[PDB]
RNA sequence: AGUAUGGGAGAGGAUGGUAGAAUUCCAGGUGUAGCGGUGAAAUGCGUAGAGAUCUGGAGGAAUACCGAUGGCGAAGGCAGCCAUCUGGCCUAAUACUGACGCUGAGGUACGAAAGCAUGGGGAGCAAACAGGAUUAGAUACCCUGGUAGUCCAUGCCGUAAACGAUGUCUACUAGCCGUUGGGGCCUUUGAGGCUUUAGUGGCGCAGCUAACGCGAUAAGUAGACCGCCUGGGGAGUACGGUC
């Protein structure tokens, strides 16, 4: 995965924003981690909100 | 004098007081109201009851500028956000949407010492 | 971000909001920030929440 | 850092049989590459302890393996330290 | 050498320039060596939240294969000029050529 | 015990850039009598205009969510993102050397926080200190302020309940349930199920223990080397010496 696949990174943001846990979505612990790098640098690049 | 239809009301609601402001878009202030102004001095200025005195008359005084709807924001961890928000419908504007906007840091300054009372 | 439809109440709305914000736990971290909390006495907390987890899981289990 | 080439010539250069990997030589020759080369890293990063850990582990394992080629073979020793231009 | 890929956000009303700048960064890395395995442009995106009070900019990706030299010279040059407000710069092992998505 | 070749995970280390939230201050609009704080108050701030709200600017420090009985490191410890330099570990199969090993008195390297030296920086917090309360008294706990320090560069200091209160290395001895990084097999189309390996947890047979308890991560059964103890105080003290 990687921080062009907006449509996939949208999947695991909540309204306001912050990053969905494993333990409520069901995600394994490596896929969990590069979500979360990519969620991290997408909000750099602005393509999705910090918060709100 | 000046005339809006659409405002904003603002609860800053702490845990000594609750100060209800009533402003225009763009952030300039029409009216406001506090716990204090209306007698409830000392630790009672924090109760729901004072708070909705205090939206009550910041209400009634919006009115003579003239709105109708107004936008509402709920920031501070008070006891007092319920009753405030609730007398504004009760003086009889009509709340388009309410939110919270509370302030969280993310990771900055240093709070203060833990109270060994 | 509450915003009402039509026509609902404004008791609905307060308490629908209300249910909004217990779901958001905003509330939790303006508490977190009244006093500074030491590195050894967080430490300590989520050990014994750990700890609390992994029972509750058990028994949950069984 | 060396890469595959320089390894690769040292192996060559210092081999005493065909597909020969083990040999104390060809260790003590990597090892001393290696060194060699790392003293330009710590001579920019003065306080890279956890680096400099690896870099004496790595002396160490050369003075083992000259201690125990001296013990086998003195001729093979003294041509080797020669060769890399060891002092001792 | 190795593979870098590179995005920058570059200013709307210096959008017309876009395409110069970007045959200018390629051809800099010709001379050098390089090897430009894909460029793409996204267009005009609206920001999620405002860039110096900027909301549009324009999206440019470029995966390219360098040395330290070109590396450190395309980045003084990203640094210096006025029109690219933001970048990103990742290092990658593998050369990516493929049409990836927001390239619509 | 070690070496070469493929692959993998990670807050391991050093250097330099950079992003968002928030606090303080400053400038400017809107606006007008309170704000702040407590068990209750008061000191304090404010009509030369606060607090609240909106816009812009400056600066310092720390990195929400992810986050986990998770991970990495000899220990001390290490969390935003990116680049550069760099150490160790896991995993498969051949190939190579041929006991090259274990421990280790003296010695030497690293070593939280506080503290010291020289030069910078200083938002927030805050020893010392000042005032307001409480009290028989308050020297304290509570409140309003606040200097060292906390931060950076270059050095010193060498101490902690530096703890698993459990030195390092090796072999063997019922089972059951989790979790992290890999290998293999099986279905059968993609998610599961069996094994094996290196870590990290919860129970528990035999065995051990004064008891509590430990129990393949032993405090069990054995071997190698080192450190340490010999009633409580006086005392980690005096003298001498080294730093």
């Amino acid at each position: 995965i990687d921080y062009k696949d907006i449509d996939t990174l949208k999947q695991y943001i909540t309204e306001n924003g912050k990053i969905v846990p494993s333990r409520i979505t069901g995600t394994k612990a490596r896929y969990q981690r590069q979500l979360a790098l990519a969620i991290k640098q997408a909000r750099y690049l602005s393509l999705i909100p910090y918060t709100d | 004098t000046r005339t809006v239809s659409e405002g904003v009301a603002h609860i800053h609601a702490s845990f000594n007081n609750t100060i209800v402001t009533i402003t225009d878009r763009q952030g300039n202030a029409l009216a406001w109201a506090t716990s204090g102004g209306q007698g409830f001095r000392g630790s009672r200025k924090s109760t729901p009851f004072a708070a909705q005195v205090a939206a009550e008359v910041a209400g009634k005084a919006a009115l003579d500028y003239g709105l109708k709807n107004l936008d509402v924001l709920v920031k501070g961890p008070g006891p007092g956000r319920e009753s405030a928000v609730r007398a504004l419908g009760a003086v009889g504007y009509k709340i388009n949407s309410i939110t919270d906007v509370t302030p969280i840091p993310h990771n900055g300054c240093r709070p203060p010492k833990k109270r060994r009372v | 971000q509450v915003k009402l439809k039509e026509g609902e109440p404004v008791d609905v709305a307060i308490r629908r909001f209300k249910r909004s914000c217990e779901k958001a736990g905003v509330l939790a971290d303006v508490r977190k920030r009244e006093f500074y909390e030491k590195p050894t006495q967080e430490r300590k907390r989520k050990k014994a929440a750990a700890v609390k987890r992994y029972q509750k899981k058990l028994a949950r289990e069984s | 850092a060396l890469t595959n080439a320089d390894r690769a010539e040292i192996i060559a250069k210092f081999a005493r049989a065909e597909n020969d990997t083990g040999s104390p030589e060809v260790q003590v020759a990597l090892l001393t590459a290696q060194i060699n080369d790392l003293q330009g890293h710590f001579k920019a990063h003065k306080h890279d302890h956890h680096s400099r850990r690896g870099l004496i582990r790595m002396v160490n394992q050369r003075r083992k393996l000259l201690d125990y080629l001296n013990g086998k073979d003195h001729e093979r020793y003294t041509a080797l330290i020669g060769a890399l231009g060891l002092r001792r | 050498m190795r593979h870098y890929e590179i995005v920058l956000l570059v200013h709307p009303d210096q959008s017309d320039q876009v395409v110069g700048m970007v045959e200018r960064y390629i051809s800099q890395i010709k001379e050098a060596d390089g090897q430009i395995h894909r460029l793409e442009d996204w267009g005009r995106r609206q920001l999620a939240y405002p860039i110096n009070k900027i909301h549009k900019a324009h999206y440019i990706l470029m995966n390219v294969e360098c040395g330290q030299s070109t590396l450190d010279e395309l980045e003084e040059l990203f640094r210096y000029n006025d029109a690219i407000i933001r970048n990103l710069i990742i290092r990658r092992e593998h050369a990516i050529t493929e049409e990836s998505l927001l390239a619509k």
